[PDB]
This record gives structure tokens, sequence and C-alpha cells, in this order.
């Protein structure tokens, strides 16, 4: 009978109602790690010129520890 | 005409069953993919919690550089 | 009662078992992707304070090497 | 001296990183709109 | 023929339903599979990052 076909469609719905949010959210992920790949990759190069200052400082001031 | 809607209530009843039939496959596949969602969504917030460490670390370290370049 | 029309009630009670598992997995899913949501936020964050000190730690530390 | 000659180089690397993820982020958007049509959001 | 007619619909009406679902399943994965292609070029990005800083105090 619908005493069982209507219950589905109804719990069908409810699924497709929670999922479309699930996709607005992972929607949203996709726009912050979008941002943090670039910010970590900056901050890969930034350290990486840090590092070469660094090496650089030491061998000037080669008698501080 | 009897024979007539006979013949229409049986292709309309294989039909349903047809129909049935994929609902379980579709619904198999779902449930299949919303485990690898899970699974993946599992994998990479390690990855998050190992990256969100590496902010500490680095944060910890610029204290040093920062203590140092001012003793000079 | 028939072969067949057994196989059409059996499906629909199985096809309604398994959207209650679906169910379930949607509810993880966006509850997991809210946390990261906000961890990949005081993630920036920090990332954001880390590459100003850098920075600024590459600035002073040039300016020294003069 | 020849030390700003590098900082151009630096200043211009940074406009081209960035450039290359700009160009990542639009790519990225046509697949969330497209996303976004075939559901309505 | 008419209770056939219309469940008939009703079935069908409930299968779209459910295509629609396994769509949203389908994409949900294929999206979380592509943003785990970011995160671990976030991750190694932050590796590296942090191992050039802990050279940089670490003379
Ligand atoms: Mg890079
Ligand atoms: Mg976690």
């Amino acid at each position: 009978s619908n005493r069982r076909l209507q219950q589905t469609q109804a719990q069908v719905d409810e699924v497709v109602d929670i999922m479309r949010v699930n996709v607005d959210k992972v929607l949203e992920r996709d726009q912050k790690l979008s941002e943090l790949d670039d910010r970590a990759d900056a901050l890969q190069a930034g350290a990486s010129q840090f590092e070469t200052s660094a090496a650089k400082l030491k061998r000037k001031y080669w008698w501080k520890n | 005409s009897l024979e007539e809607m006979q013949r229409r209530a049986d292709q309309l009843a294989d039909e349903s069953l047809e129909s049935t039939r994929r609902m379980l496959q579709l619904v198999e596949e779902s449930k299949d993919a919303g485990i690898r969602t899970l699974v993946m969504l599992d994998e990479q917030g390690e990855q998050l919690d190992r990256v969100e460490e590496g902010m500490n670390h680095i944060n910890q370290d610029m204290k040093e550089a920062e203590k140092n370049l001012k003793d000079l | 009662g028939s072969a067949r029309e057994n196989e059409m009630d059996e499906n629909l009670e199985q096809v309604s078992g398994i959207i209650g598992n679906l169910r379930h997995m949607a509810l993880d899913m966006g509850n997991e992707i809210d946390t990261q949501n906000r961890q990949i936020d005081r993630i920036m964050e920090k990332a954001d304070s880390n590459k100003t000190r850098i920075d600024e730690a590459n600035q002073r530390a040039t300016k020294m090497l003069w | 001296k020849k030390e700003e000659e590098r900082q151009e180089a630096l200043r211009q690397a940074e406009e081209e990183r960035k450039a290359k993820y700009a160009k990542m982020e639009a790519e990225r958007e046509v697949m969330r709109q497209g996303i976004r049509d075939k559901y309505g959001i | 023929l008419s209770e056939i007619e219309t469940r008939h619909s009703e079935i069908i009406k409930l299968e779209n339903s459910i295509r629609e679902l396994h769509d949203m399943f389908m994409d949900m994965a294929m999206l979380v599979e592509s943003q785990g292609e970011m995160i671990d070029r976030i991750e190694y990005n932050v590796e590296h990052a942090v191992d050039y800083v802990e050279r940089a105090v670490s003379d």
C-alpha cells in the first residue's frame, strides 16, 4: 500500500534536504581549503627565504650562539 | 477490451518492479559513496590536525627568532 | 504474494532500510564538515599570524645584513 | 643597490605565485557554481 | 488499472527522488576526494615551512 510507499518517499525527501545542505557546506569547505592552499604555499615560500636570511645572519655574527 | 486493460496493468506492474530494482542499486552505490566520504573526511581530518600542529610549532619557533633577533 | 509480487515488497522494505542508513551518514557528514570548517578557519588565522611574524622577522633579519 | 633589483624579483615572483592561485580559484568556483545550479543553491 | 495507473507514478516519483539523492552522494564523494588534493599540498607546504623555520632558529 501507500502505507509504506508514501512513508519511504517522505524519508527520501528528508535525506535529500539534509544532503543539499551538506553539499552547501562542502562547497564552503572547498573555498576555505582553496584559500589555505594559497596561504600555506606563500608560507612555505616565506619560511624558505627566512631560513636563507638566518643562515646569512649566523655567518655574519659567527660569534653569537 | 479487458484483454487490453490487462496487458496494460501487467506492463505497468512489470515496470514498477523494474523501478524498485533500480532503486535498490541506486541506494546501494549511495551507501557506498557515503561510507567512502566519511572515510576520506576522517583521513583528511587527521591531515588537518597535523597541519594545525605545524602552525603551533612555527608559532613557538618564531618567538625564539623574535627573542634572538631582539637580542642584537 | 507471487514470486515477483514479493520481490516488489522486499525491495521497497530494503530500500527504506538503506535510506535510514543514508540519513545517519548525511548527519555525520554535515557535523564533520562543520567541525572541520571551524578548524580550517582557526588554521588560517594561525597561518596568517605566522606569515606576518615571518615576513617581519625577515625584514629585521635583512636589515642587519648591511 | 643591486639589492633593490632583487626585492623586485621577489615582489614580481609573488605577484605571479598569487596569479597562479587566482586562476586555480576561478576554475574551482566554476565547478562550485555548476554543482550549485544542479541542486538549487 | 487506476490503482495500478497511479501507484506506478508514485513508484517512479520515488525512484526519481532516489536518483537525486544518489546524485548528491556521488557528487559529495567526488568533492571530498577533490578537496583532498589541496589538503595534501597544504600539508606538504606546511611540513616544509615547519622545517625551514626550525632551521632558521636552531643554530
Ligand atoms: Mg610552492
Ligand atoms: Mg578530526
